């Protein structure tokens, strides 16, 4: 029920821009692009979030004096304090507060090792309520800084970057673990016929909307490949069950299934 | 007063001093000249800031938010290009010190410039002239334009002849002997010849004697001017002429 | 200089030969005031009794209460003999300010002292505990009468907020402090003496106190003063962790706020030394069961990092006595307890959860290995014998690998390569490790077949 050690987690943030309630996911590819952008979520329905990069699994919580000494050389409950390093789910390179200007602030994007500064991020809550050596609550109001820079995490008018304003991160969990053999959701796998099934190769002139099964070939290959998406941008990685909404977005076009 | 103390910062606090001032009291530049031709107070604001943010410096980590704030670069220009002006000056100075390669001096420049107006002692620039004196101490650290702009700044050693800040000055010449064309820093030697013809002004000849152990490291390249150094050598001896600081000036002769 | 030498000399003088005894004569004092409608002791308390119940929102700094404060605060077999001839006179005097109404003006002066630290409110605590000191219950059973009365809530409503600031090490100003957490000290052991001998319709009254209207718990309170100082030993551990050899300073404020943590453990076991379970209910609920995790982490690792050598061992004793009455509030926490019950079970919880933590204290407990190693190998008439013959011995005679590199660093490496044995005996510590093969056993006794703690 509170943020943790290996729990798979996104910045969900919110925003009232225009008239639309506009929360959103912060993520990036990372391979192709280390700068990180917005994948907005209040349309969750008619257009679908890319769900699948914006997954931050958490390594360590080392309380901030703590975090200064790892640097000079377990499931644990995180608290209001500790810097925390975020891994992506994909590139797993770490975030952090890279140098560049986009107004003078840093911006957001991914290293290639959990060494250095820029990878950790303290977590200060806003509220009067929250406070320090509380067990973080999901959901709660929190304010990510980088130790690289002490900026604050800034959602910048849209992209995100470092800067000394504020902004209010939310932060849902995705799932903590996982039960092995078991299908959690947001998971990519092959859906066995008992033989598995597939799509065309690329260049068909399908345009690869053709759905089929195959046995052989396939099989290993990667087009065989799917993620299933529950309808949820909160607890998408509880354990699959059958009887609730899930798109299934194939992997390798990207397209979701319909 | 609250982190500069004697000198160096007392980090202890200037590091929370300065995350407070990053956090909340947010074109820094044209500023300044908008401020000029206008008020001013704010940019005395600004300066003061700036001379804040100087008095500070894992903290080459702080050194380098504050870094975040090289954007002046050549303020201490655009201050210079304001002649009421130069306290500023000395506080974008002091804050490139701290902060911030001998490249950088031929665009440093152009308060030796200034000083020519202040060799004739005789706005607030005349009230402010005493300030520009103390902007003399301040500096103390292709090869052409570094001769062009040597030639300038030995220019300025002659305006060096307020005076203890001119003692400074002649740190700063002889800074300008242990830093060092060489040959072009002989020109200016042999206007510090001319110098010596003056000396036989006693404060003079010690700039001969600076001008000595120039003429020691001449010596090493020497082991043209030199003609007119042996004019000034000769001149030594009228300077033995002339006749205690006589006999170390004497020394400095030999 | 002439006039200087003579202010100096006020001043030395006063430092050197005026600190002296002559300031041992309150008992000709106090006996003064208790002489022969009331004795004049009693006329004097019942006096700040008034002046404390004054409504002065801001309460006064008082230079009168604050010195008859310390007046009263220091008129406080064979050796059991004249144990209970001290008790007796310790008895007769602390009733000498109870039958007298100090009992009551002290409660009712740090109702008025509120939210204040001022100085004065420590002295009151001063009298407040020698009053009590030996827990007479006399005075612990009439300052309840006291608060049930009154209902008054400014009492807690003062203790709260006292303890909300209160002190703490805070490590931020360590740095700044290198180049008052007695009042802490102190008070927790107020509290502690409220509740020494066991009173459970007092014990619980720190649990909710039903007559005031507004029902502060001090417990929860009390804890976080704790967690508080959790952070700050945890975060002391992390700043000397890098540099193996302690300041000072460093070892000798680090003890000042051991003082205080010792004080705290206590205070939370008479709250619950009583089988007074519903006061432990709440303290289960706690985020006291997070405060025992990271001491663990201290105890992990500043144990560990203290066993290296001799200068460190003032320290490290003083870090065992910590984690010696740790367990002992951890341990009765549970006294009174079903086989699977509730309160054990999440003890259950956190030595789990504190795996790692837990693990290295127990391989501080291999030492007999303590002893017997050398008399394999042993040659040289003075129980030396050299590290690397002291490390080829322990390759059988078997401790775990890399445990045994530690053992030379936390010998002595005493003469170049040599190590005695009978000075690497020290650990004393083992109260601890006693407490804690109690309280492992007292955790499989009352909870088995959970196998992860087996």
């Amino acid at each position: 029920q509170f943020l943790r050690t290996d729990d798979e987690v996104v910045l969900q943030c919110s925003a009232t821009v225009l008239k639309e309630q506009l929360k959103l996911c912060l993520a990036a590819e990372g391979f192709g692009n280390r700068l990180c952008f917005l994948e907005p979520t209040s349309n969750a329905q008619n257009v679908p979030p890319d769900l699948a990069i914006c997954c931050f699994t958490l390594e360590q919580s080392l309380s901030v004096r703590a975090l200064q000494e790892m640097l000079a050389n377990g499931h644990r409950t995180l608290l209001y304090g500790h810097a925390i390093l975020l891994r992506h789910a994909h590139s797993r390179m770490y975030l952090s507060c890279l140098t560049t200007s986009r107004k003078l602030a840093f911006d957001v994007g991914l290293q290639e090792d959990a060494t250095g500064e820029a990878c950790w991020w303290t977590m200060h809550p806003a509220s009067k309520q929250r406070s320090e050596g509380e067990k973080v609550r999901v959901g709660d109001d929190l304010i990510l800084v980088s130790v690289s820079s002490e900026r604050y995490l800034h959602l910048s008018t849209l992209q995100v970057d470092a800067s000394f304003m504020q902004t209010l991160w939310n932060m849902n969990p995705i799932c903590s673990c996982c039960e092995e053999g078991y299908v959690t959701g947001g998971h990519v796998l092959r859906l066995f016929h008992g033989e598995c099934l597939t799509i065309s190769a690329a260049d068909s002139d399908d345009q690869r909307r053709l759905v089929y099964y195959e046995g052989g070939a396939v099989c290993t290959h990667a087009r065989s490949l799917w993620r299933l998406e529950p309808l949820r941008i909160s607890w998408s990685g509880s354990h699959l069950r059958w009887g609730q909404p899930l798109r299934i977005r194939h992997v390798t076009t990207g397209r979701y299934l319909a | 007063f609250a982190v500069f103390v004697n000198g160096e910062s007392v980090e202890e606090n200037a590091n929370v001093v300065v995350r407070l001032l990053i956090r909340k009291p947010e074109g820094l530049l044209a500023a300044i000249e908008e401020a000029i031709r206008i008020g001013h107070a704010i940019m005395s604001f600004y300066a003061a800031l700036i001379d804040l943010l100087g008095r500070c410096a894992e903290a080459l980590r702080i050194r380098a938010i504050l870094r975040s704030l090289l954007d002046d670069l050549v303020g201490i220009i655009s201050l210079p290009l304001q002649i009421f002006v130069p306290d500023h000056k000395a506080s974008m100075v002091l804050f490139l010190d701290r902060v911030y390669n001998q490249d950088f001096l031929l665009h440093v420049l152009v308060g030796f410039l200034p000083d020519m107006r202040a060799a004739a002692s005789l706005t607030e620039m005349a009230l402010a002239l005493n300030r520009y004196l103390c902007l003399a101490v301040l500096p103390l650290i292709p090869l052409f334009a570094g001769t062009e702009h040597r030639a300038i700044m030995v220019d300025s050693m002659l305006h060096t002849v307020r005076g203890r800040s001119l003692t400074k000055a002649q740190r700063d010449v002889i800074e300008d002997c242990l830093m060092a064309r060489p040959s072009m820093l002989q020109h200016l030697l042999r206007r510090l010849v001319f110098d010596v013809p003056i000396l036989n002004k006693m404060p003079l000849k010690l700039l001969t004697n600076h001008y000595e152990r120039c003429w020691k490291y001449y010596c090493l390249p020497t082991g043209t001017s030199e003609e007119e150094l042996h004019l000034t050598r000769k001149l030594f001896w009228g300077i033995f002429d002339s006749l205690y600081d006589q006999e170390l000036y004497r020394m400095a002769m030999p | 200089p002439t006039h200087r030498a003579c202010n100096m000399f006020l001043e030395s003088y006063k430092a050197a030969w005026i600190l002296t005894e002559d300031h041992s004569f309150e008992d000709r004092m106090i006996d003064d005031l208790s002489k022969a409608k009331p004795d004049p002791l009693h006329q004097l308390v019942l006096h700040f009794s008034r002046t404390a119940l004054t409504e002065k929102s801001k309460l006064d700094e008082d230079y009168l209460y604050m010195a008859y404060a310390d007046i009263m605060a220091k008129s406080c077999e064979v050796s059991f003999e004249e144990k209970e001839m001290e008790k007796q006179r310790l008895l007769y005097q602390q009733s000498r300010l109870h039958t007298r109404g100090a009992a009551e003006m002290v409660l009712q002066m740090i109702s008025a002292c509120k939210g204040e630290t001022g100085a004065m409110v420590s002295s009151t605590l001063k009298l407040g505990i020698s009053i009590l000191n030996g827990g007479n219950a006399e005075v612990q059973q009439k300052m309840l009468d006291y608060l049930k009365d009154k209902k008054e809530v400014g009492f807690f409503q003062s203790i709260q907020a006292l303890m909300q600031t209160c002190s703490v090490l805070d490590l931020n100003a360590f740095e700044r402090q290198n180049k008052d957490d007695e009042f802490t000290q102190d008070l927790f052991r107020f509290l502690q003496l409220l509740c020494e001998g066991h009173n459970n319709d007092f014990q619980n009254y720190l649990r909710t106190q039903t007559g005031n209207t507004t029902t502060i718990n001090i417990i929860i309170c009390t804890v976080d003063y704790l967690l508080r100082l959790q952070e700050s030993i945890s975060d002391f551990y992390w700043y000397y962790s890098g540099k193996d050899v302690i300041e000072e300073q460093g070892k000798r404020n680090f003890s000042k706020a051991m003082s205080v943590a010792k004080q705290v453990f206590n205070s939370l076991t008479e709250y619950i030394q009583g089988p007074c379970t519903g006061n432990q209910q709440s303290l289960a609920h706690s985020r006291l069961w997070d405060a025992v995790v990271g001491f663990l982490h201290v105890f992990a690792h500043m144990m560990m990092k203290l066993a290296q050598d001799s200068s460190q061992i003032e320290l490290l004793k003083e870090l065992l006595d910590l984690q010696k009455d740790m367990v002992v509030m951890l341990l009765s926490l549970l006294e009174g307890n079903v086989v699977n019950g509730m309160i054990a079970r999440q003890m259950v919880d956190m030595l789990v959860e504190s795996s790692s933590n837990v693990e290295m204290i127990l391989k501080f407990f291999d030492m007999i290995v303590g002893s017997e190693a050398f008399q394999d190998y042993v040659t040289d008439p003075r129980g030396l014998i050299s590290k690397k013959d002291f490390q080829k011995a322990m390759d059988s005679q078997q401790f775990t690998g890399p445990e045994i590199q530690f053992l030379l660093s936390c010998s002595e490496a005493d003469e170049n390569e040599m190590i005695n044995f009978e000075e690497f005996a020290n650990r004393p510590a083992r109260d601890i490790g006693f407490n804690v093969a109690v309280l492992l056993t007292n955790l499989s006794e009352h909870v088995p077949h959970d196998p992860r703690l087996r």
